[PDB]
């Protein structure tokens, strides 16, 4: 923890908002059902 | 696009209740007395 | 790839959309139970009338800030929200209006 | 011929008040239209009145003789 | 007139002899009483047709004086401007207190 | 160029709004003012991620999300003697900041932000 | 509603007319009420090649489920 909290540095510094959500297919509006992105968003919730 | 951090009240702000709003103008009222009277004791 | 990716296809449809000015909105919730019931009134040169909403119609009346200053133009097939301007805004036209998208 | 005593009260509770329907109010779908020429495409209650007008002549003739609360 | 080429109605020789007889300076200007009359002819138009609605309201074509009583509290403006003039056989406004239900 | 706002301060309170879907409202307690702010559940995810309680200074970025901690506030270094966080001071200033970058960044960058994702705090 | 039986997908076809009146705006549309019976049969003369079935055999394709 401690050579990964001295050395780690450098920042991705372009990224686009709202695209992690559309590259899993669990948005507001995709293909999949209702509780799909609920019970993996429940399951991502309760796993670290 | 949508704000993932909003300011909020305690007292004023609740979850539930939304509310927004913004030759002379003047509101109409009813000068009728059967119609005031009719108001005031339903 | 390149062989599909050189020919078209045209798709053409029609879709309603109401566009006016917006005088006063009144929504109505619950403190407990929830159940929103929401009522604002859409006004335009030669019309002004009072629209009752639906639950979607406060979600995203609620997810997207709006004002009764502010104007919206609603699709109904597609049930999201254009909060096109203020009092831009200064509109014409009639209310409810269906154009062809291609 | 109702003021009259020559019929029986159950009588008239039977010829009046026994005929129509008690149970059923409503069965088939309820149906709201514009109160100007019926347009269901266009469900918009009005401001002052709350009436359904469809279309902008709907309005503007409606702005003059069947607003009552304007 | 000189009041049908402004847009008057009221008079503006009777108002400006009645500024120049009513001891209030030694020159009077002559945009004065027509700003008078402009103003005078504006607010008795308002009561005019304040009360106007108020007759219309009760169904009778004759302004009595409770018409312009009601037309006179009811407005907030009108209330600003005179609270303690009193109307005769005006009456009084249906207020009716919650708690006395 | 471009605006991003910051925002800083000690958290009083977690605790959802009155009736829920599970939002968290953060007050955020800083030197110059005190107030409170409702966020998304995936920053909240993440302040459940930094182990932070009543008591702990915070950064928490609005447009981005990200959420750094910087520990727990010099008010309560008299509750234990001896913890591993270590004590820092209250963020002067207000809880509301505002500043403009000039900073550059390659096309090419941008091409590589429009490709593929990079990373996050969630799963 | 729409389900079917052996195969359990659903699909909503709308309200139904009866709550048309209940609010005057409203992002469902309103349908009117699917006559005939509640249960139905039809028989289907469907061609479908081997290797589909192949495919079918080999590796899941998609459900509603997570
Ligand atoms: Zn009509
Ligand atoms: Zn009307």
């Amino acid at each position: 923890r401690k050579i990964i909290d001295t050395f780690a540095v450098l920042t991705p510094s372009a990224v686009s908002l709202d695209m992690r959500k559309l590259a899993l297919g669990l948005n507001d509006d995709s293909s999949v059902g209702e509780n799909t992105r609920l019970k993996v968003m429940q399951n991502c919730f309760e796993v670290s | 696009m949508k704000a993932l951090v909003e300011e909020i009240d305690k007292k004023t702000y609740n979850p539930d209740i939304y509310f927004t709003s913004l030759s002379r103008p003047v509101k109409r009222i009813n000068y009728s007395l059967a119609d005031l009277e009719a108001r005031l004791y339903t | 790839q390149a062989f599909r990716k050189s020919i078209g296809i045209k798709i053409k449809e029609e879709t309603e959309l109401i566009e006016g000015e917006v005088v006063e909105i009144q929504i109505d919730r619950s403190i407990t139970g929830g159940h929103k019931q929401g009522k604002l009134t859409i006004k335009t040169t030669d019309m002004e009338t009072i629209y009752e909403l639906g639950n979607k119609m406060i979600d995203g009346l609620t997810k997207e800030k709006v004002l009764a200053g502010d104007v919206i133009s609603i699709d109904k097939a597609s049930g999201k929200i254009t909060k096109l301007g203020r009092s831009v805004q200064c509109p014409e036209g009639e209310l409810q209006k269906r154009k062809t998208v291609v | 011929f109702l003021d009259s005593a020559l019929l029986n009260l159950m009588d008239k509770n039977v010829i009046y008040h026994n005929v129509y329907n008690k149970r059923y109010f409503k069965v088939l779908p309820l149906i709201t239209t514009c109160s100007i020429c019926g347009g269901y495409d266009s469900i918009s209650s009005c401001v002052n009145c709350g009436n359904k007008i469809c279309s902008v002549s709907c309005f503007k003739l409606h702005n003059e003789t069947r607003c009552r609360n304007r | 007139s000189r009041s049908a080429k402004a847009g008057l109605t009221f008079p503006v020789g009777r108002v400006h002899r009645l500024l120049r007889r009513g001891n209030y300076a030694q020159r009077i200007g002559s945009g004065a009483p027509v700003y008078l009359t402009a103003v005078l002819e504006y607010l008795a138009a308002e009561i005019l047709e304040l009360a106007g609605n108020a007759a219309r309201d009760n169904k009778k074509t004759r302004i009595i004086p409770r018409h312009l009583q009601l037309a006179i509290r009811n407005d907030d403006e009108l209330n600003k401007l005179l609270g303690n003039v009193t109307i005769a056989q005006g009456g009084v406004l249906p207020n009716i207190h919650q708690n006395l239900l | 160029k471009e605006t991003k706002e910051v925002y800083e301060g000690e958290v009083t309170e977690l605790t959802p709004e009155d009736k829920t879907i599970s939002h968290v409202i953060v007050g955020l307690k800083s030197a110059k003012g005190t107030k409170t702010l409702r966020l998304d559940p995936t920053i909240y995810e993440s302040i459940q991620r930094e182990k932070v309680s009543i008591g702990d200074v915070i950064y928490i970025e609005a447009n981005t999300g990200a959420v750094k901690r910087v520990g727990r506030s010099d008010a309560y270094a008299t509750e234990f003697d001896l913890e591993t966080e270590e004590y820092v001071p209250l963020p002067k200033g207000e809880v509301h900041k505002k500043k403009e970058i000039v900073q550059d960044v390659t096309l090419h960058d941008l091409d590589v932000a429009n490709a593929r994702p990079q990373g996050g705090q969630d799963v």
